[PDB]
């Protein structure tokens, strides 16, 4: 349907002749056409000409072409590398041995692999089909019509490649037969451009401004067969680009071309302020650094390392001024926008009566209707809204996270010399099978790619030196290496209102909840998809150059500095590797002498690299080495933990530092702390110089002014008039001004903070490549032993081994302290000079309001109905905004979707995670039998259907696996993973597998096993790593992938039909086993034997019980102990649960114990008064031993009977009050009676629940949300309302305790003196009836 | 150091500003320790006083070996001259023996760190309530209570950290250097975390409460059984009926406030580093005029606007949302600004900043006065909370288990709600296709037929999450269509071929609403499929792709909002007009003589809506009467309010002339102004 590929070749033959009758022109597919290009000449001068090219339309709408257009020469010599490949060769020459035909065939079977690899993915996603759907199947409309094409014809150069055959005159292909309907256009990179340079590029600009929401057909120059390297999230991995990616990178451009919203430009014609970033290098000469948003919605990447990424509250600012456009107080820099050209373009048809197929051919461009009547387009200013926002539905990190595919921006490509970027990519598995049509490229590593050879490899960079010194820096020419500018404060004036004043209607503030769903694409099968109109159309060179995306800068400026700059410190804190270590590294103390040698490496001076700076004592041998090198990684680790400072700018709060941060000041770490006293918000600051002055924390905010009413007409209209729009443009200047300070404070703090919270880890990440040199070459020290040599280096890559944990452990509280910092400058210094300056605003427009009304009404210039209803109106309109609630909304939903990021941080990730963090969500989803089944499709599900089940459970819904007592070892869940690819293999891998378990008593040690994770060590090979088993009469969690694999002996009884849980940190190193949320013990002081992936399988075996499994989790790095205990708590959710560990439930028979001796109650001997006795404890077996454990099926049984009775199954939650029945006589239920005869006056008593009885409501105490058991709380209420305290003895709350002598009850004390002291609750056990437990 | 130093008075001002620093100096920790021992979670002030006596923390001097030396530990563990007959059973002898050799020499270091805590915060009692005499002091000695009771638990529970790694590391020295149980099973030598702290110490700084209890509302009965009101434990004063009410959001009561009816308690923040507050669940039925008088401010909720007045400072009012049905409000009181959350979908309403000092340390009154229609309050706790506690991260909803509508009003078993979806919202109408078997989503303006939706249990009455519904399908005229499933297809089917369909909790990313999805048994999830440009399916897809499966909520992603259906009520449509008397010339627009309008499902709308149309106009200059008929056209009903605005004849003329008045010639008016004539002349 959506991919349907024509029967179309390379081979296929070019339409000659049309003959116009016989033949439909939806059915020509090879054809030579004209694509709109920018071409160059000898002078280098820009001018946008037509091409005529080849085509072949090898889908319903979508036309390649293998040719290279003569777009002028590239500049650059043949077989040289910028960073990417420059030849003059490919597809025009004989190019790296294979001829021009032979690269011609390649490159339309390349493309056309490349797109069925697309089909393929377009039925295993929703996402992926509508995507293609709405950039194949769109209608596309361009607004300025040029000469040729009339008003009412739907095909032109926006949305159509003309059809040309060949005049019999001459050889020249112009001969117009028709134009079909055009949507893509895949051609080459082009002369001018280099062979791996994907580009996208609207097909048809038109000369004059580009006007948002003029859509055309994209053309994208993609070649699918080169790639450049990257260097991945995972550290000094380096990668290929998947080119099947790049190209989705830029079809995500060209469904901006198609919607129009991809080139926002002003009335002046440059791109306005809102839609770039700028960076900035001061020094002798600026330099500086755009990156579009239009860069930065398409690789909308949320990660730390990748500074191409805006949030979604600026993005939907962003959408939002696409939309409605932005006056500003210059109307040359005023954009128009979406819907202000759309509805001046609909309204060229308001008397014209144009067509079914044309009025059809809008109706579904920009989802607009059209009535009969009238003979217009009544345009709605929701649905074009909803036509910029489902522009941006998808991005090339949605599609690398559907596609597990990785990926890296070009705009943040740094060069760290590991060689050649330029690699050839086999698409067509000439040489080894590289990229199939089910699955994309089978490796990513790029040793299964041949690397290109270049004769010249100049990396771009940009050149800073200090001016009084003498060290050049070479930094990447990238986003990072420049300082984030602060967007212009905008200073809100005054307006001078009349009543003919066009202000605008459709601005919206802050959004807060929005369905950003976009709206599925509705297919038109009776739509035409060519026209037979030969027009001429002007294909004059227009000078000029059209706006291609994805341009990838080549120059190198040279800026010197004053002041060295973050990005500077980031640099020269590195061991500046290359050569092989003769002498020791000169590491350097000072920042400003480092930038004096041009070999000194800049260590901080803290108390790790002073203990780095002087090395072990060589005296002491091994042990020496030890305590040196084992005092710095302790000492690193003090710079990674974030402490807490005071500033007199910040009140109630307290900011945070991380002592590293002394590094981009030069101080000792105890200074740095020094300067926090008698400071500011400017310090924080890590990154506060652009080069050449002081660029502090933009936290000032523009002050915004009431406005004017200037009456032109003194009729009593034009002043209703006045006086409406006075209060029209009162809201709209607050909408304007609370959306203007959110953007101030996501761009000019948050993402300020963020970026020097990714700027520290760097150079943290630096600074350690400097310890582990140092490290390694003291290891390698002649003056020590050699045989202490061997215990010496073993140390040296045993600190080695703690650096992935260091770093996580540092990003972490890098990210805490900058998020947590901006957060604070936000609640303290921005929104609360918001609430100032909009207090000041409210008060002064109604003050201005109420004077004018006052003066028109006393005057006469309005009626006394309208001076009642603009009085009434000033009450409720000229009020405090809710706009700047909404300002504290939308910056405190960004500031949790980045507290939310920071719980879920890996230094290492590959799969596609959730927000928890956790890569797997096995569902049953079956009609009568389940089948399991990933729904995060990470995750291959094999289910041995004749015992795995699917029930109704602990949480929704467990995994049931059934008994074999007859053959043990058989996998019967396996939870894969693994693809089939090749992964980057590591041993500094670690994850987290974790799941919940309940299993009977196992009485029989069959030395079975249970559990077996399996990590990827190749290419579709698999070593075991963790295997949960039946060792020695005991659960043993074994070890298979260390270098000396030890066991770990489950000492806890885990097997007592309780719901456990189960989580296993491997580290490298380390292996923490947590019960429920107790660390169990650890298996370390061992590595990691085969390097892993961190894909792999979670073998569930069969056990001679039937056990029962849910939450199946797996998690690309390291989990806390803080962050397990959090997580085990919020697992539980708001139920009150069983001893088994499964929800409690109303109408349900429940033995009450008492969690302590599990004691449960008894009638006195006849009356119904009762006492607390205990339960006799098991004999039971577990695993072939003689185990003793707690008995919980005696005394009385007590149902939870709620308020007004509905059915059993329903469950309790904190809060739910219920009234505990007895079930040996239902007539009876508990109450707390006052007898006055017995040494207890206030005892628990079974009283009789016929009629209106008076049966006490109890309830568990919401305040101690306990799991497995709960305190019992009498709430002194009945079902007749609150109990007598002549009945009962007290009138409030009680804790129901297991003394007699008080009644069995305390009063819940909540006086001033009850958290003085600790709390002493009594814990309360709910067991059920189970079937797996025997006593 | 430098606080304490330039220092002569301490200002109740500095009194918060020192107790912050002594809460980050004896409350701060250092995290990471990574080798012997993972969660080594050490007071930052201990291993300062270390690095004063040492030279290095504690840290690099057990990394150096000084561990037995700083502790003034001489001595190991050793096995007895005959093991037992199972080397099981010296695993509690070794944390007997443990403990008499090496850790009661820890112990004798926590003594005197627990003796520097006490003399420290001693000095710092004896500095500030010297120099400061205030009401806001007894809550800087509460605090330093409170400081030094967790710091005693922190240095507690820090010697069993150091114990476990000193205990773990013992027991593996005892029997590596031993032939006896060379190699052996240390983990059954061992201890996990939690049975060797518990062992040792019961509770630690995880086991205190931080602040007391929350103070509920309730009524109840003397020994004379007269009917008191409490506040927590203390009965409070009543001024009028206050009666108990089965309208609950849940199936429990709730308290019915009558018109001019009021309780009043007292309250205090106990401590300075506190924000105190009023959490409190009630019916927000219309004309509410109730007002909380809490820790002298004043929060008076009325109309829909908030009024917060402090005591002796400015009144300023605060625009919200129109809250709809049953509401959770907190009032936060904090340091300098006072905050009103919802705590259904957890976001703020209202921030008012506090102009004058607020000192919650005094016992100031909480009031209730009701000043309007019966109040139907159904909790009202005074709490004192975490002044850095955040209502952001919250999972939102009632965490009742009721399925409520999008009005916040509990589900009955009938009562003929309307299926929205989220994609499209009410616009999106829930009717019949043309072959009368489907259900579809019409987001058509010319919908003919709606399609009403009775859920229905035989159970009680207000709809649980965790019970099954039948979803009966009613029209405009009465025909009764049961849904049911076939072919992955929600059809029409019988009364007994219906299928038990489960609504489940569900939220999407970037909304602050509270959804719902419609699953089968089978997790046959209800996907709203777009067929034609105006018309949608409800076809069953089998579970929701990336979709997380939180507490008991779903947290859909922006993608999978199709499952995401909602429920609204229906009838509540209304349109209220007025007539103005206007004069020969005055203008009129057609929004002067509507008033308030409101949708099916009871959301206000106004005059530029598409459902309201204006049939007729004025003149303004001839004197007759002139009727306008407003009309807002439903999906069934169409409901016509007329509204008729008369034109009095004006004819207002102050002529004048100028006159010029004699030596000192008394005035009057009557020398100029010459004609003067009313409206009727």
């Amino acid at each position: 349907d959506v991919l349907e590929m024509f029967d179309v070749n390379y081979e296929s033959p070019i339409l000659e002749s049309f003959d116009s009758t016989t033949q439909s022109l939806n059915d020509v597919h090879v054809f030579m056409s004209r694509i709109q290009m920018s071409a160059y000449d000898a002078d280098g001068e820009g001018r946008i000409e037509y091409r005529n090219l080849k085509l072949y339309e090898i889908s319903s709408g979508i036309f390649i072409s293998t040719d290279r257009l003569d777009t002028g020469a590239s500049g650059v010599e043949d077989d040289h590398e910028m960073v990417d490949y420059y030849s003059s060769a490919r597809l025009t020459r004989e190019f790296l041995g294979e001829s021009l035909d032979s690269q011609k065939s390649d490159y339309f079977e390349g493309i056309k692999k490349v797109f069925s690899f697309y089909k393929n993915k377009c039925n295993e996603s929703r996402y992926i089909k509508e995507f293609f759907e709405e950039i194949q199947f769109r209608n596309i409309c361009g607004f300025p019509k040029q000469a040729g094409t009339s008003s009412t014809d739907i095909f032109d150069q926006f949305n159509s490649v003309d059809v040309l055959l060949q005049d019999p005159v001459t050889s020249v292909w112009n001969k117009k037969v028709g134009s079909k309907k055009a949507n893509i256009v895949i051609i080459p990179p082009a002369t001018n451009l280099p062979i791996t340079e994907a580009c996208a590029t609207a097909g048809f600009q038109p000369e004059g401004f580009p006007k948002l929401g003029s859509g055309s057909f994209f053309t994208v120059q993609f070649d699918p067969f080169f790639s450049t390297r990257f260097k991945a999230h995972e550290t000094d991995d380096v990668a290929l680009l998947d080119p099947t990616l790049t190209l989705l990178h830029e079809m995500t451009h060209g469904l901006h071309f198609q919607k129009g919203i991809a080139n926002p430009v002003n009335r002046s014609g440059e791109t306005p302020a809102w839609a770039t970033t700028w960076g900035r290098v001061t020094g002798d000469n600026d330099a500086f650094k755009e990156t579009p948003m239009e860069e930065l919605l398409t690789f909308n990447k949320h990660t730390i390392d990748d500074d191409i990424e805006i949030s979604d509250h600026l993005k939907s600012t962003y959408i939002g001024f696409l939309y409605n456009g932005r006056n500003e107080d210059d109307p040359t820099e005023s954009v128009d926008g979406v819907y202000q050209n759309v509805s001046s373009f609909l309204n060229q048809y308001r008397g014209f009566e144009i067509s079914s197929d044309f009025q059809h051919f809008i109706e579904s461009c920009y989802g607009v209707k059209y009535n009969q009547e009238s003979k217009k387009f009544i345009v709605n200013p929701r649905n074009i809204k909803r036509y910029v926002q489902d522009g941006f539905f998808i991005d090339e990190a949605k599609f690398a996270r559907i596609l597990n595919i990785k990926t890296r921006s070009y705009y943040t490509l740094m060069p760290d010399n590991l060689g050649v970027w330029s690699y050839r990519v086999d698409i067509l598995n000439r040489l080894r099978e590289t990229f199939d049509e089910d699955r994309g490229l089978l490796s990513q590593e790029l040793d299964f790619h041949t690397a290109l050879t270049p004769v010249v490899s100049e990396n771009p960079a940009l050149e800073l030196e200090v001016a009084g010194m003498q060290r050049m820096v070479s930094l990447p020419k990238i986003k990072a290496s420049y300082l984030p500018s602060d967007i212009k404060i905008k200073n809100f004036t005054g307006q001078k209102i009349s009543h003919d004043t066009i202000l605008d209607t459709n601005i919206s503030g802050i959004i807060i909840s929005k369905i950003k769903y976009k709206s599925d694409f509705v297919v038109d099968e009776s739509m035409p998809r060519s026209s037979l109109n030969t027009t001429n159309y002007n294909l004059s060179p227009i000078k000029g150059t059209k706006f291609e995306t994805d341009i990838r800068d080549k120059t190198s400026v040279k800026v010197t500095v004053s002041e060295i700059t973050a990005p500077m410190i980031n640099h020269v804190m590195k061991l500046d590797n290359s050569k092989v270590l003769t002498e020791r590294p000169s590491l350097n103390e000072d920042l400003e002498e480092t930038f004096k040698n041009t070999k000194d490496v800049y260590i901080p001076k803290t108390t790790a690299m002073m203990k780095l700076k002087e090395g072990a004592d060589q005296t002491l041998g091994a042990v020496g080495f030890a305590v040196w090198s084992g005092q710095i990684l302790e000492d690193l680790y003090n710079l990674a933990q974030k402490k807490e400072v005071s500033i007199d700018q910040i009140k109630d709060d307290l900011m945070s530092i991380l002592p590293f941060y002394c590094a981009y000041k030069n101080l000792s770490a105890e200074k740095y702390e020094q300067a926090f006293a008698n400071a500011t918000l400017d310090a924080f600051l890590i990154f506060a110089t652009d080069g050449g002055g002081f660029a502090g924390l933009g936290i000032t905010v523009g002050a915004i002014a009431i406005n004017s009413m200037y009456a032109k007409a003194e009729t009593m209209e034009a002043y209703d008039s006045m006086f409406g729009k006075y209060v029209d443009q009162y809201q709209n200047d607050i909408k304007n001004f609370t959306l203007n300070a959110y953007v101030q404070w996501e761009n000019n703090i948050l993402s300020r903070l963020w970026n020097e919270s990714r700027l520290a880890i760097t150079g943290f990440r630096n600074m350690l490549k400097t310890v582990k040199t140092v490290m390694e070459f003291d290891a390698t020290n002649q003056a020590y032993s050699e045989e202490d040599r061997k215990i010496i280096k073993a140390k040296c890559e045993e600190i080695f081994s703690e650096f992935p944990m260091l770093m996580q452990t540092f990003a972490k509280n890098s990210m805490t302290a900058n998020l947590e910092n901006a957060s604070k400058i936000f609640n303290d210094i921005v929104w609360q000079k918001i609430k100032e300056e909009l207090d000041q605003y409210v008060i002064d427009s109604k003050k201005y309001f109420l004077d004018s009304l006052e003066e028109a009404y006393n005057n006469g210039s309005i009626s006394a109905e309208s001076y009642y209803k603009y009085q009434t109106e000033a009450r409720e309109k000229f009020v405090s905004p809710r706009e700047v609630i909404d300002l504290y909304i939308a910056a405190h939903d960004t500031v949790v979707k980045r507290k939310r990021y920071i719980r879920r941080y890996s230094r290492k990730y590959d799969l596609a995670t959730d927000f928890k963090g956790n890569t797997v969500h096995l569902n049953g989803l079956g009609e009568g039998t389940q089948d399991i089944q990933d729904l995060y499709g990470n995750y291959s599900v094999y289910a041995d259907k004749k015992t795995v089940s699917t029930q109704e459970g602990h949480f929704d819904q467990t995994i049931k696996i059934a008994k074999d007592t007859n053959t043990i070892n058989k996998v019967v869940l396996a939870v894969s993973s693994n693809n089939g690819k090749e992964y980057a293999l590591n041993k500094d891998e670690q994850y987290t597998i974790s799941f919940w378990l309940r299993m009977p008593v196992p009485s029989s040690s069959e030395e079975r096993r249970i559990f077996s994770y399996s990590a990827v060590s190749g290419v579709n090979k698999e070593v075991e790593e963790l295997i949960l088993q039946v060792k020695n009469n005991e659960f043993v969690l074994a070890t298979a992938n260390l270098l000396r694999n030890s066991e770990f002996v489950i000492e806890p009884r885990i097997a007592l039909n309780r719901w456990v849980k189960i989580t296993i940190v491997n580290e490298n190193t380390r292996i923490k086993v947590y019960q429920n949320d107790n660390l169990l013990g650890l298996i370390k002081d061992s590595s990691r034997k085969k390097p892993i992936a961190q894909r792999g399988t979670f073998k569930f075996y069969n056990y001679n019980v039937d056990y029962q499994l849910d939450d199946i989790s797996y998690y690309n790095g390291t989990i806390s102990q803080r962050d397990i205990k959090y997580t085990f708590k919020e697992d539980h959710g708001q139920f009150v649960y069983d001893h088994w560990g499964e929800r409690l439930q109303y109408n349900k028979a429940y033995y009450l114990l008492s969690d302590d001796n599990k004691s449960a109650f008894e009638t006195v001997y006849e009356t119904k008064r009762l006492k607390l006795k205990s339960v006799p404890g098991v004999d039971i077996k577990y695993l072939g031993m003689n185990d003793r454990v707690y008995g919980y099926y005696g005394g009385l049984q007590f149902k939870l009977v709620p308020l007004d009775s509905k059915n059993m199954n329903n469950y309790v939650r904190w809060g739910d009050k219920f009234t505990m029945q007895s079930i040996e006589t239902t007539n009876l239920s508990l109450a707390i009676i006052q007898d006055n005869a017995y040494f207890a006056p206030t005892q628990l008593k079974l009283i009789s629940n016929e009629g209106k009885s008076e049966e006490e409501i109890f309830t568990f105490d919401r305040n101690i949300k306990l799991q497995n058991a709960a305190i019992l709380v009498g709430t002194g209420n009945s079902k007749q309302g609150p109990i007598s305290a002549y009945k009962r003895g007290y009138s409030g709350d009680l804790w129901i305790n297991g003394a007699r002598l008080d009644g069995y009850v305390t009063v819940v004390n909540k006086s001033n003196y009850s958290n003085d002291e600790i709390q002493e609750k009594f814990k309360w056990i709910f067991v059920p009836k189970d079937a797996n437990w025997v006593e | 150091v430098d606080k304490l130093s330039e220092l002569t008075s301490v200002s109740d001002a500095e009194l918060f500003g020192i107790i912050r620093l002594i809460k980050n100096e004896l409350l701060s920790v250092i995290d990471n320790f990574t080798t012997f021992g993972d969660n080594w979670s050490c007071p930052r002030w201990i291993d300062y006083c270390f690095q004063q006596v040492f030279g290095s923390d504690l840290k690099n001097l057990i990394v150096q070996g000084d561990f037995e030396k700083v502790f003034n530990i001489s001595d190991t563990l050793i096995l007895p001259k005959q093991l037992p007959e199972d080397i099981l059973q010296l695993k509690p002898y070794l944390f007997y023996q443990w403990y008499a050799k090496r850790y009661t020499r820890i112990l004798r270091l926590e003594s005197l760190f627990y003796q520097i805590l006490n003399e420290h915060i001693t000095l710092i009692r004896s500095l500030v309530s010297s120099n400061n005499k205030g009401q806001y002091l007894q809550g800087f000695m509460n605090d330093l209570d409170k400081i030094a009771y967790n710091a005693q638990y922190m240095l507690s529970d820090w010697t069993i950290q150091l114990g476990y790694y000193d205990f773990k590391n013992q027991v593996t020295q005892v029997i590596k250097t031993s032939s006896m149980t060379s190699e052996f099973n240390i983990d059954d030598l061992l201890y996990d975390y939690d049975t060797f702290k518990l062992t040792i110490s019961q509770f630690g700084a995880d086991s205190i409460n931080n602040f007391t209890p929350s103070q509920d509302l309730k009524l109840a009965l003397n020994d004379n059984n007269s009917p008191i009101l409490l506040l927590g434990n203390d009965e409070i004063k009543s001024n009028g009926s206050i009666t108990q009410t089965d309208d609950s959001l849940d199936d429990e009561t709730s308290l019915l406030l009558s018109k001019n009816t009021s309780f009043e308690g007292n309250f205090s923040a106990k401590y300075l580093l506190s924000s105190v507050g009023v959490n409190f669940t009630f019916k927000s039925i219309e004309n509410l005029n109730f007002s909380v008088d809490f820790m002298n401010i004043n929060i008076a909720f009325s109309n829909n606007f908030f009024e917060i007045t402090q005591t002796g400072q400015e009144t300023k009012k605060y625009s919200i949302a129109k809250l709809f049905g049953w509401n959770s409000l907190v009032y936060l009181i904090k340091h300098s600004s006072v905050e009103i959350w919802d705590i259904h979908s957890n976001i703020l309403l209202v921030s008012h900043d506090l102009t004058a000092p607020q000192n919650n340390i005094v016992k100031a009154p909480i009031k209730l006065t009701n000043l309007d229609n019966e109040l139907i309050l159904k909790s009202f706790e005074v709490f004192e909370q975490d002044e850095e506690a955040n209502y952001n991260d919250i999972e939102q909803g009632f965490k009742n288990g009721i399925i409520y509508t999008a009005k916040k009003m509990p589900i009955i078993v009938g009562e003929k709600y309307a299926l929205k979806s989220s994609i499209l919202d009410d616009m999106g109408i829930l009717t019949s296709d043309e072959n009368k078997k489907y259900p579809v989503f019409s987001t058509d303006v010319e919908v003919e037929s709606s399609l009403n939706i009775i859920l229905e249990s035989t159970t009680g009455d207000k709809i649980s999450v965790d019970a099954g519904v039948n979803i009966r399908t009613i029209n405009s005229n009465g025909e009764e269509n049961y849904l049911g499933i076939e072919d992955n297809h929600l059809i029409f089917v019988p009364k007994e071929e219906a299928e038990l369909f489960y609504l489940k909790k569900a939220v999407v990313e970037d909304t602050i609403d509270i959804f719902y999805v419609v699953k089968t048994l089978g997790n046959m999830f209800i996907n709203v499929e777009r067929i034609s440009d105006n018309i949608y399916r409800l076809n069953f897809k089998a579970g929701i792709l990336y979709s997380t499966m939180e507490s008991d909520m779903l947290v859909l992603p922006a993608e999978e909002a199709n499952t995401a259906f909602y429920i609204q009520p229906i009838g509540l449509a209304s349109l209220e007009v007025k007539d103005s008397v206007l004069g020969e010339g005055n203008p009129w627009l057609k929004e002067d003589n509507f008033l308030d309008a409101t949708d099916d499902y009871g959301n206000q709308i106004d005059l530029s809506d598409n459902r309201i149309s204006v049939t007729g106009s004025v003149d303004t200059d001839k004197v007759g009467t002139y009727s306008v008929v407003y009309s807002y056209t439903g999906i069934d009903k169409t409901n016509t309010e007329k509204a008729t605005i008369t034109v009095k004849l004006d004819k207002s003329s102050i002529k004048t002339q100028d006159s010029t008045l004699q030596n000192g010639k008394e005035w009057v008016r009557a020398d100029n102004l010459v004609e003067v004539i009313d409206e009727d002349g």
